[PDB]
């Protein structure tokens, strides 16, 4: 329950501590535990209690936290959600989660997007400045240019410019020759004069400035971002290690090897500084130093593989998840700020559709997608996106989701049309339902409309549908029958009429591995022609009597 | 078994007047077969010994 | 007793029929249909005139 | 050799990648334009095998032609379609996650492994809080819970070995870090000096189930699991339909519910989604699963739109619906079949009669099986147009089979044995199935359209078992006793009645001849009076036959037996006249001395013998077979007129309203009673015109008489409605009504008179329809608790058992000593001194004539075997239960008695709740039990005896089994009788009798309690409150005392033996005359003493009573719920004290709640205190005062407090007479060696009191065949080890833990045993019989006890 009291104290910017029973948690008894969880309720709310001030009100502006950011801001999930009422309802627990957001709506989920664009066009100057970043965004590229007759490709599904997509073919084009220019100089003049002194901190920010325009693809972008992540790692890797290493090889804990590692980082050069501080673990360095020259020369070995130092490393990275920290604290805060308009959509839908529950949560998953393609730029109000995209995952999360069956979703809902439609039907005609009336309901012949309907609603066993006759069952497992049909009309084709007894088993297929037209087949008949292939059909006639299958048809039997 | 769910020794016991030795010949009570499955689908592990 | 009633007829299958499997029928006689006794039928037991 | 039994443990998340495949990782099961069941899915043929037969999806790999592949284009199994029954799925879930069974489950099991709140270890699991894990740079400590929003700076000095975290995660973590090889070994010292109780009662749970867990092989992971298994589709069986629709059902939809929910908590975690959404999920997740596992148990419940749940795992066992009861221990079969009964009386007593078309059906596999075999149809094809035409080749095909072929037949609910029997095949018309008219008796066969079953044995064995052990010739006997129920049926009695009935006029009033042709020559009669000299004879125990020769007083139809009877045994024995009331006694004397096939032939040929005459009888019911008599005018005069001046008396002061419903309701008994006496007048005798010449005043040919003396289907209760008045009735609150129906069935009946009757018609025929579920379900649950005791050994060594007596009651012989002793076996060299001074060694079976020689010395105690003084491993002894009563032998080594004895209790209780509560429209009782009469000219023979003369005018027996013979005038033995201990004599010994002669006499209600000697009344062997309690009356001031005995009494004098008493002027015994030693008259509880100390009597003169309505095999009667308990076996939940210290009592330290009584010893100095309930009456406030534990309040005393403070063989001479005097009062005397049982097997535990090193702990109670380790070894290696013992615990905690466990788990409380056979990780030993049903093996009793005999020496050998 506890909203109640944080609420109102966050209003009032204080609160008293006998307040905690005039504004009660409706949950708990912990009267003793108040004397310490009292401190994260101060130093972002900050009161005490006594008979009466005159002048003295000013307290809280020299003793109080300043964004209420992730903390007990969020973490307050726990302390409002802890007495779920042990036996009801997931149709309860959410009344309490939702004990966080209230309705941030008409500005503050703006804000948010504000929030999420100084997060990801601010990670944009980052990739912009770390070295291999901005290499690989033009290697993108540069693999697929590269042999001399091309279009498509990595050419395609790239380039990919929210310049508020006001671009030409030629401006894209120019999009790997301007940037490519800034790209190329700054790339080594950051080693003329100093990595970011003085004008090569202005050719990284000037870079910087024109990757404003390169706002992507949230997985073109991604992928820069990843790539950022990874090449960190490749360091973080090797602190996370060679830290151990000076644990359980050198006994040498925590804060000794950040004393001597973080300002020569980049060879055995501070790791001999290590042996010549001398003490017993040190000493010991003296029979055992060549197994971490066998490690620290992999940490070397990324500068050796790059033009790095750690001295871009250790800023460039942090300022990447400085964006990040925006960017997806944003991307999960905005599915928060909407949480209550997946209720209200989505339970229209629960209405006993499958059940009364399960559809907010994926509509709680169609909300990442809209999440993510909130184009707020266009103009419009994220209650439209819902009533769009958010409703649609809440419908198809039980259309052809948690069915028996699924299909292409037009033959999926248009079996819903016809329901809709029987509206008219079970009052016009007005008795019973007719198909006959559907007819011109739909202006359409039945059978038509029964491709879908012979099949879709749970599914025959047909078992690929017809096309199971052709298929790779045309092996022994089948075709030993055939081999027997063959036998059968082999043996009556060939106790009939010493001339009409070839013929009768011409054009399909019927007796042969060839089963040829005439010129093979003339040559084993003689005398004269196309009775070759009249007496394929002959039989209706003098055959006439029905006796002459008597050892033809049990073929459709084995 | 012989007149039940063991597939085995009904389909066995049935054509025994052919062997004119008409005898049991058993092979599995699939309705405890069928429980031996259950009970794993719950999450309950259960195995046999030899004597 | 056994008369049918709604002739729903049912074609069988066997299908191995390879060079030493073919025992009999797909070469040698009752090379007519195999189907199945599943048209409705009069219950072993029921007696008297069909009358709708 | 033969796989041997079967063990468990749970599902381990990574074991069960040793049996599956991958995630059954979508919900649909098809895919539009192709059949193809779905590639990844619900039907995903990569997890689960082929589809068609061996057939995979996509193509390549069909029929018979490929199989032990898997094809490429899709990558699919090809195996078979049942592959789909057992290479099963799994399910990775995105949470650790519950098991139902380990929460839902009181007394529940997770809790048993944390100590930790149970009320909110459900919300961990739904992961709402935090909790600290494990360290070593520790400021807080494990199991402290936490919210979250704190942890911060600390990392940067303690942050490298401690951590605290979430929900089902942090348990799950926990159960990582304890040490087996030190927590279960320090959980034991306290057992040396100091343990405690309630935290014993919570924490032997746990300690049990580590110890359980430790020497069985289980993990506690195992409770909060990572991957749900999936039920193989074959067992859901998925498969489309004809109508376009599938086989979706339940089984399915619940794992779609699943996996969505999953699929959705997976892609929320994948994404980094906000944790209220992955939160809920978890709860949503946890819910559809524990749902799936047993639906409806967690609060709720998953269903569909007709509104219904959905079929949860758990409904496959939990209840009634589980695969152990509906296909298992139960199961629907083939070779059978079903139809309506209707009576065969030409089918010899081996023999059935089954339709032509019936007899095709059923033997089939004979004939499309044989054909093939003669050449008598061209194939098994062709043969269509031959066997379903019954052509004459089916019957060679057929005789081949009946001339010697068993057919197995069955009534159920088969609640007794003699419900399923084995006959012979005799073909016939028709539809219906025909049953031998004698086992329709066995049978119960009710013939208004109810039904039978039928069942072909196929094999040669069970051809063989049937004729040797199901053969109705082969069964004949009760099993709780030693009649026939294989009997003379329901108007062949009266036939052979009728035949052995005589008349005056008689046609023949005395005439004879031979030849039924005569019945044609104009003058017979099987009334008429035949007398022939006719030598008789008598086969001896050694085969000799002592021949006899007599004059006779007999009939054409008493001869005619004469043809019939087995002619080693004497004529005089037809003598009489042969209704069920005296026939089965003739085939039980044939049973008891010339053999099996003579005593058949005895049964079958006089059923034909009841045919050719029953008719010819001519009794009927009709208009004036319905006297009434005039007589009843005077008695009018009398009652009413009664009742007119005493509703006055109220209305003018003299009475309330209250005592006047009595007051006039024992009138209009009274009334219903005097019309009763000239009833019977004028229904047998009142033919009154004055003789000579005239008044033929005979006994009677009315037929509503005759139906009760024949013993056909008549009562003095339906002769009361029929002759005279229909009287009083019930209301539906159980009591009588001032408003009685004054008339009978021929005076007629008022509207008013049918609406009250037909209240009390209706409450009885309710409690009919309804009551039988408090004895059926009862009985189903008794049988897992009896079933073990086949009969495997032979004296099993116990040198000790029970002191069991004749049914005497302190005052009455209720059953003699032969019933009761009933080929059992001594376990005492028994003696008593009085007329022949009678010896009977020990290990003697006690077959009736060991009671004769015994009963002539009036024994009265006699110390028994009993099959609670039985050692043997599962099975038992034959010592403890000698004879078999129903096949009728020294007990066969493979007999059943665990659930022959379960049916003998289980039927005749079902039975009497219905076949007396549907009479419920009228009431009476009548009797006659209080004198003994002479009927020919004699001597009298005063026999088994003591007997005194008295001061106040009587002489009186003296002794407990006493006998009164008749004799001629020569030497013959004529006649014998019974006669009660104080039963006033009126002859003397060597006296003289003429006939219509009384010559003893007691009380209607009791054998008057009588002395051997003259001197002062005391008391003996008793203590007021604590043996005796008090009544009183007025007239002189008056005395009675209730003796109590075995549910009654105090702690402190609990096996005391109440016993009045006769001495000198002052002291002592005045020794009994001729066997000169104390005069002391012991006694048992129910017993009302009604003379006191320092009162002075004489010789043959009455101390005390009882006021036994005697019951019997009539009137009638029924009830249940008393019984209870004593299998139960509790404290009563009222502890309504009855106090431990004798007289100074009073209150004085009071407390929150219960009373505090505070009392002391007479001449002590020594307080104590009793804990009497808050506010429960007390009978005392002040000078009321008396010994431990008189009527200070009511509390009866608990059942398994008899155990504990007097013993096994103690507990189980009162258990097993309880029950069985119910039994008795009903008439239904069940053999002891039957309730032995249930009292075995709630002596099936066995307590233990310390640790050991071998099978021993405290706090537990072993099943008693593993607990014998202890002398297994100890005497042979000397050991360590404790005290160990026996218990009482009743069927509903007994049961819930037998070895057999294969058993028990179809119990019912099917979680609570589940989860103990689950922590247990149990392992069978298939020693019961349900082990070997469930796994279709040869059950260990009889023709499988010949089978177990291997596997014993296979678990032996060397």
């Amino acid at each position: 329950q506890l909203k109640l009291l944080v609420t109102r104290g966050k209003e009032q910017g204080y609160l008293t501590y006998a307040e905690v029973n005039d504004h009660l948690p409706e949950d708990i008894v912990d009267s003793d535990q108040i004397e310490d969880i009292i401190q994260m309720i101060n130093d972002m709310g900050i009161q005490v209690m006594e008979e009466a001030p005159d002048a003295d009100d000013l307290m809280l502006a020299e003793n109080t936290a300043d964004e209420d950011a992730a903390e007990a801001a969020a973490q307050v999930l726990s302390s409002v959600e802890s007495e779920i009422g042990r036996t009801t309802d997931p149709v309860r627990m959410y009344m309490r989660e939702m004990g966080t957001v209230e309705l941030l709506t008409r500005e503050g989920e703006i804000d948010i997007a504000k929030r999420i664009e100084d997060g990801i066009n601010q990670v944009q100057c980052s990739v912009a400045e770390y070295p291999e970043a901005i290499t690989y965004l033009l290697e993108q590229y540069d693999r697929v240019e590269a042999e001399e007759a091309r279009l498509s490709d990595l050419i395609t599904g790239f380039v990919d410019p929210n310049a508020e997509n006001s671009i030409d073919p030629e401006l894209a084009r120019e999009k790997f020759a301007e940037l490519r220019a800034q790209y190329v100089v700054t790339r080594d003049t950051i080693k003329a004069k100093g990595r970011s002194h003085a004008t090569a901190q202005e050719e990284i920010l000037k870079l910087s400035e024109v990757f404003k325009q390169f706002r992507l693809v949230p997985k073109q972008f991604d992928y820069l971002v990843n790539s950022m992540r990874v090449m960190m790692d490749r360091v973080r890797t090797q602190e996370r290690l060679i830290m151990k290493l000076c644990v359980e090889q050198c006994k040498m804990p925590k804060k000794n090897f950040i004393t001597l590692f973080t300002g020569n980082e980049t060879s055995d050069t501070w790791f001999n500084a290590a042996i010549a501080m001398n003490k017993p673990w040190s000493e010991k360095l003296h029979d055992v130093s060549e197994e971490v020259h066998r490690a620290l020369q992999k940490l070397q070995q990324i500068e050796e593989e790059t033009g790095l130092t750690i001295e871009q490393v250790k800023d460039i990275n942090r300022r990447m998840s400085i964006g990040e920290a925006k960017a997806r604290r944003a991307k999960k805060e905005m599915v928060e700020a909407n949480l209550r308009l997946v209720i209200s959509i989505a339970k229209k839908y629960t209405n006993r559709g499958l059940q009364f529950l399960d559809l907010i949560q994926e509509g709680n998953i169609g909300l990442m997608k809209a999440v993510d393609k909130f184009e707020y730029r266009r103009g419009y109000k994220f209650s439209t996106y819902a009533t769009w995209w958010i409703r649609q995952a809440i419908t198809r999360s039980i259309a052809d989701q948690a069915r028996t069956i699924r299909i292409p979703v037009h033959m999926i809902e248009t079996i819903n049309k016809l329901n809709r439609i029987s509206r008219q039907m079970l009052q016009e005609m007005g008795r019973e339902p007719t198909p006959e009336e559907l007819a011109e309901r739909m202006l359409m012949p039945e059978d038509k409309i029964r491709k879908v309907l012979k099949i879709s609603m749970e599914t025959p066993i047909g078992d690929d549908e017809d096309s199971h006759l052709g298929i790779d069952f045309i092996e022994d497992t089948t075709s030993a029958t055939t081999e027997s049909l063959r036998a059968a009309t082999h043996d009556v084709l060939a106790g009939l009429t010493a001339r009409e007894a070839k013929v009768l088993r011409m054009r399909f297929g019927i007796d042969m591995n060839t089963d040829y037209t005439l010129e093979e087949v003339g040559k084993q008949f003689d005398v004269t022609r196309e009775r070759i292939r009249q007496i394929e059909a002959k039989a209706l006639r003098k055959l006439r009597h029905p006796s002459r299958s008597e050892v033809l048809r049990s073929f459709l039997d084995d | 078994t012989v007149k039940s769910d063991d597939v085995n020794g009904r389909t066995k016991m049935y054509k025994n007047i052919v062997d004119g030795n008409h005898q049991m010949e058993p092979g599995m009570p699939e309705s405890f077969n069928v429980l031996l499955k259950e009970i794993r689908s719950l999450g309950i592990n259960i195995e046999l010994e030899d004597e | 007793g056994g008369d049918i009633l709604v002739g729903k007829v049912t074609p069988k299958g066997e299908t191995q029929l390879t060079p030493e499997e073919k025992l009999l029928r797909a070469i040698f006689g009752e090379k007519a249909s195999d189907v199945k006794d599943s048209s409705l039928r009069v219950p072993n037991g029921v007696s008297g005139t069909v009358i709708d | 050799e033969e796989f041997d039994a079967i063990k468990i443990a749970l599902a381990s998340p990574d074991m069960i990648r040793s049996w599956s495949f991958g995630e059954v990782k979508k919900p649909e099961t098809i895919n539009y334009r192709t059949f193809k069941p779905e590639r990844d899915g619900l039907f995903c043929a990569r997890i689960f095998g082929p589809v068609k037969d061996y057939e995979c999806l996509c193509g390549k790999y069909k029929r018979l032609k490929h199989r032990g592949v898997i094809c490429e284009k899709c990558g699919v199994e090809v195996t078979q379609t049942k592959v789909r029954r057992e290479r099963m799925g799994h399910i990775e879930l995105a949470s650790p996650t519950a098991h139902i069974w380990f929460l839902k489950s009181l007394p529940s099991r997770i809790g048993l492994l944390l100590d930790m709140p149970l009320r909110d270890i459900e919300r961990v699991l739904y992961f709402e809080s935090y909790v600290v894990i494990e360290g070593g740079m520790t400021n807080l400590e494990r199991q402290q819970i936490l919210t979250e929003e704190q942890y911060l700076d600390a990392l940067e000095e303690f942050g490298d070995e401690f951590d605290a975290k979430m929900g089902a995660e942090a348990i799950q973590a926990l159960l990582k870090s304890m040490d087996l090889e030190q927590e279960c070994e320090q959980l034991r010292e306290e057992l040396n000096e100091t343990n405690s109780e309630t935290k014993r009662k919570k924490l032997t749970k746990r300690i049990k189930l580590l110890e359980a867990f430790v020497q069985s092989g289980n993990k506690p992971e195992w409770m909060i699991l990572t991957v749900l298994p999936v039920l193989p589709p074959d067992l859901r069986p998925l498969v489309p339909l004809d109508g376009g629709r599938f086989a979706t059902s339940d089984l399915n939809d619940l794992y779609r519910r699943v996996i969505n929910r999953n699929n959705r908590l997976k892609r929320l975690l994948d994404l980094a989604a906000p944790d209220i959404i992955v939160r809920n999920e978890k709860r949503m997740l946890q819910e559809a699963v524990d749902a799936l596992l047993d639906n409806g148990r967690r609060g709720r419940a998953i269903t569909g739109s007709n509104k219904r749940p959905l079929k949860s795992l758990a409904d496959m066992i939990k209840g009634k619906q589980g695969r152990f009861r509906q296909n298992l221990l139960g199961k629907r079969v083939d070779y059978s079949g079903r139809s309506v009964i209707t009576v065969g009386p030409y089918l010899r007593l081996h023999q059935c009669g089954l339709p032509k078309k019936m007899a095709l059906e059923l033997f089939k596999p004979f004939i499309y099986g044989k054909l093939e075999l003669r050449g008598l149809a061209t194939t098994i094809k062709a043969a269509k147009k031959m066997v379903e035409r019954e052509e004459a080749v089916v019957w060679d095909i057929l005789d081949e089979v009946i001339r010697e072929h068993p057919v197995l037949l069955n009534r159920a609910p088969t609640l007794h044995r003699l419900g399923i029997q084995a006959f012979e095949p005799v073909l016939i018309e028709g539809k219906a199935i025909q049953l031998h008219p004698l086992v329709c008796a066995a049978y119960n066969a009710d013939f208004d359209g109810d039904q039978m079953a039928v069942h072909v044995p196929l094999t040669l064995e069970a051809q063989l078992e049937a004729r040797a052990l199901m053969m109705s010739t082969n069964n004949i006997l009760s099993p709780a006793n030693g009649e026939p129920i294989i009997v003379p049926s329901q108007d062949v009695v009266l036939g052979l009645y009728y035949m052995t009935r005589d008349c005056v006029n008689a046609k023949g009033m005395v005439l004879t001849g031979p030849a039924e042709r005569l019945y044609r020559s104009g003058l017979a009669s099987l009334h008429a009076r035949v007398k022939v000299r006719i030598t008789e004879y008598e086969k001896d125990a050694n085969g000799e036959l002592v021949a006899k020769t007599s004059l006779k007083d007999t009939t054409v139809g008493r001869a005619i037996l004469w043809m019939i009877v087995p002619k080693g045994l004497p004529y005089s024995i037809v003598n009489q006249a042969l209704g069920k009331k005296a026939i089965s006694k003739m085939l039980n004397t044939c049973y008891r001395i010339l053999g099996l096939k003579p005593t058949v032939i005895f049964a079958d040929q006089i059923m034909y013998t009841g045919f050719a005459y029953a008719a010819r009888s001519g009794a009927s019911v009709g208009i004036d077979d319905m006297v009434i008599p005039e007589k009843k005018h005077e008695i009018i005069s009398e009652a009413e007129a009664e009742v007119a001046e005493i509703q006055e008396q109220f209305q003018s002061g003299l009475v309330t309203a209250g005592e006047r419903y009595n007051k006039v309701i024992d009138i209009w008994a009274a009334a219903n009673d005097r019309v009763s006496k000239a009833m019977m007048d004028n229904l047998q005798t009142e033919t009154v015109i004055n003789r000579d010449g005239q008044e033929e005043k005979q006994v009677s040919f009315n037929s509503i008489y005759m139906m009760a003396d024949s013993g056909a289907r008549g009562s003095a209760a339906q002769i009361r409605q029929l002759a005279g008045m229909r009287g009083l009735m019930a209301k539906p609150d159980g009591s009588i009504i001032e408003t009685p129906i004054t008339a009978n069935f021929r005076e007629g009946l008022n509207v008013l008179q049918y609406f009250i009757s037909t209240h009390g018609a209706r409450k009885g025929l309710a409690d009919t329809a309804l009551k039988t579920a408090n004895s059926g379900y009862l009985t189903r649950r008794l049988v897992d608790v009896a079933q073990d005791l086949v009969v495997t050994e032979d004296d099993c060594g116990t040198h000790e058992g029970i002191m069991m007596t004749p049914v005497i009651e302190g005052g009455d012989v209720k059953e003699p000593l032969r019933d009761r002793v009933l080929g059992r076996v001594t376990a005492e060299d028994v003696l008593k001194p009085g007329t022949a001074d009678i010896l009977v060694p020990r290990n003697t079976l006690l077959h009736e004539q060991w009671c004769d020689l015994l009963e002539e010395n009036s024994v009265d105690a006699v110390k028994v075997r009993s099959v609670v003084s039985c050692d043997t491993d599962f099975g038992v002894c034959a010592h403890c239960y000698g004879r078999d009563l129903a096949r009728g032998h020294i007990i066969n080594k493979g007999e059943a008695i665990g659930v022959i004895a379960a049916q003998s209790i289980g039927e005749p209780g079902t039975q009497l709740t219905m076949r007396t509560f549907h009479i419920g429209g009228a009431a009476s009782r009548a009797a006659a039990e209080s004198s003994i009469q002479v009927k020919n000219k004699g001597s009298i023979k005063l026999s088994n005896v003591k007997s005194v003369v008295n001061s106040s005018g009587k002489l009186v027996i003296t002794s407990r089994n006493t006998e009164l013979k008749l004799i001629d005038e020569f030497g013959r033995t004529k006649e014998s009788y019974k006669v009660p201990y104080g039963a006033v004599l009126a002859k003397g010994d060597g006296e003289q009798v003429a006939g219509g002669e009384t010559v003893a006499n007691w009380d209607p209600h009791t054998m008057p309690v009588i002395t051997e000697v003259s001197g002062f009344v005391r008391f003996t062997d008793m203590i007021d409150g604590q043996t005796i309690t008090r009544q009183t009356d007025e007239l002189t001031g008056l005395s009675s005392l209730v003796v109590l005995d075995s549910a009654e009494r105090t702690a402190g004098g609990k096996d005391l033996r109440p016993a009045l008493k006769i001495v000198d002027a002052q002291g002592n015994d005045v020794l009994i005359p001729g066997t000169d030693m104390p005069a002391q008259y012991f006694l048992p509880g129910k017993a009302i003493v009604q003379l006191e100390d320092g009162v002075q009597i004489s010789s043959g003169d009455t101390l005390a009573r009882i006021p036994q309505e005697s019951g019997g095999t009539k009137d009638i009667t029924g009830g249940l719920p008393r019984v209870a308990d004593l299998f139960e076996a509790r404290r009563p939940k009222e502890p309504a004290i009855l106090a431990e210290i004798s007289g100074i009592v009073s209150f004085g330290k009071e407390t929150k709640g219960k009373r505090r009584l505070v009392i002391t010893p007479v001449d002590g100095s020594d307080p104590y205190e009793e804990m009497i309930p808050k506010w429960r009456q007390l009978n005392v406030f002040e000078g009321e005062r008396v010994e431990r534990g008189d009527v200070i309040s009511d509390g009866p005393e608990a059942p398994h407090d008899i155990l504990r403070l007097r013993g096994v063989h103690a507990v189980t001479r009162y258990i097993v007479n309880e029950v069985q005097d119910v039994y008795r009062l009903q008439g239904v005397k069940i053999n002891d060696k039957h309730i032995e049982v249930i009292v075995r097997q709630m002596l099936r535990k066995a307590t233990i009191v310390n640790a050991g090193s071998s099978d021993f702990l405290e706090g537990e109670q072993v099943e008693y065949s593993r607990v014998k380790i202890a002398n297994r070894e100890l005497e042979a290696n000397g050991k360590v080890g404790a005290t160990y013992s026996r218990d009482l615990l009743g069927i509903t905690k007994a049961s819930l833990a037998t070895e057999s466990f294969i058993s028990a788990a179809s119990f019912q409380e099917t979680t609570r045993v589940l989860t103990e056979a689950a922590v247990a990780g149990k392992r069978d030993e298939l020693r019961g019989l349900k082990e070997n049903v469930i796994v279709g093996r040869l059950i260990p009793a009889g023709t499988g006890y010949a089978y177990h005999q291997d596997r014993m020496r296979r678990r032996a050998a060397g």
